[PDB]
């Protein structure tokens, strides 16, 4: 449930949810220093366990914290339109005044 | 069909992995053709070994399946096709991908595990009597992973 649409340049994996592979969405941190995205981490811990899955680190729900510096980066990555027509980049952030503020 | 399993498949094809090939199947993009190439140096040199791979509904969160289906001369893969590999059956995490099973698979090749408990008359061959069985895999490859 990350962010899905193609950034320029390419998204750099530091930003990439290992679960969804889209940019982390609401990004929050573990004890062991990895980045998810906070509903893909929650997901992961109840069904394939109480486990950090990139190094497999005991992970407990009240562990994951926010990371407001890396959502705050995401946000601020330049994005393009999610169909071809337009040729306008947007920082993240200001896509949605470019999703239906158009025609069709 | 889920965004991760779209952008994984437009990644393998895109880029990849080196003497492996796999496409998904024109009617279930859940279902992988595979095909190794036998690892240069190794008993299966100068072969092309067939796999099937599944993606199950939980995927990632649960591993996907893999079925070997060319007969070939291993400890780790009975006959049945089942392949012992640790990722796909205690290790796995959402975090590993389809590449990583298939990298992984290709490494099984040049490095055998006979350390199975069984895995048929097959497991103590390559232990006890590895030269023989190097050579019967070896056979086995140009009968049955040499196309025609
Ligand atoms: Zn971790
Ligand atoms: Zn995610
Ligand atoms: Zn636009």
């Amino acid at each position: 449930q990350g962010y899905d649409v193609e950034f320029d340049p390419p998204l750099e994996s530091k930003y990439e949810c290992p679960i969804c592979l889209m940019a982390l969405r609401e990004a929050v941190q573990t004890p062991c220093g990895h980045r998810f995205c906070k509903a893909c981490i929650i997901k992961s811990i109840r069904d394939a366990g109480h486990k950090c899955p990139v190094d497999n680190e005991i992970l407990l729900e009240n562990q994951l914290f926010p990371d407001n510096f890396a959502k705050r980066e995401i946000l601020s990555l330049m994005v393009k339109c999610p169909n071809e027509g337009c040729l306008h980049k947007m920082e993240l952030r200001h896509l949605e005044d470019h999703q239906a503020h158009c025609e069709f | 069909l889920p965004r991760r399993i779209i952008k994984e498949t437009q990644r393998l094809l895109a880029e990849p992995v080196p003497g492996i090939k796999a496409e998904p199947d024109e009617s279930n993009a859940r279902y992988f053709h595979v095909v190794i190439a036998g690892p240069q140096d190794s008993p299966f040199e100068g072969g092309t070994f067939k796999l099937e791979l599944f993606l199950p509904e939980e995927y990632p969160m649960a591993a996907p399946k893999v079925r070997f289906m060319t007969k070939i001369y291993h400890p780790n893969v009975d006959k049945l096709g089942r392949i012992c590999l640790d990722i796909l059956k205690d290790k796995w995490s959402p975090a590993l991908q389809i590449r990583t099973v298939l990298l992984s698979i290709q490494a099984l090749l040049s490095a055998p595990n006979p350390d199975d408990p069984l895995a048929n008359d097959v497991a103590e061959q390559w232990k006890t009597n590895e030269a023989q069985a190097i050579e019967t895999a070896r056979a086995w490859t140009r009968l049955y992973a040499m196309n025609n």
